[PDB]
């Protein structure tokens, strides 16, 4: 079967839990995971898309 | 009305770059596009900024 791992989100092969900060894969635990102190802040995700930076939620000025 | 469709965030950066354009027609002879004026004429309308962004397609919002 072809499961699938989503680049943005969590999947059934692979659910990271914030509240407890910890790693699922297919069902199984994988451990936990601490915060890099270079771990950004702003909101801005880069590895997401090939060129693009995802600079927050949605804003409804920019258009549809 | 056609600029209450173009998106509200872009309403100004489009129009110079339609406006800067429209002047590059004016400056050197022979470049005069019926076609290409009348299609880029309505986002004209609107209090334009200034941006180095060379745009290849203008935004409409039609139905969501």
């Amino acid at each position: 079967s072809g499961m699938r791992i989503l680049i943005r989100g969590n999947s059934p092969v692979f659910n990271y839990n914030k509240a407890t900060k910890r790693l699922t894969v297919l069902g199984k635990d994988a451990g936990a995971l601490t915060e890099d102190p270079d771990e950004g802040t702003a909101g801005v995700e880069s590895a997401v898309l090939r060129g693009f930076l995802i600079l927050g939620k949605e804003d409804k000025r920019y258009g549809p | 009305p056609f600029q209450s469709l173009v998106p509200k965030a872009a309403r100004g950066q489009y129009s110079g770059f339609v406006r800067t354009l429209f002047q590059q027609m004016r400056d050197v002879l022979g470049t005069f596009d019926t076609v290409q004026i009348i299609k880029l004429l309505p986002f004209a309308a609107a209090p334009p900024k200034q941006s180095r962004m060379q745009f290849s397609s203008l935004t409409v919002n039609v139905r969501g």
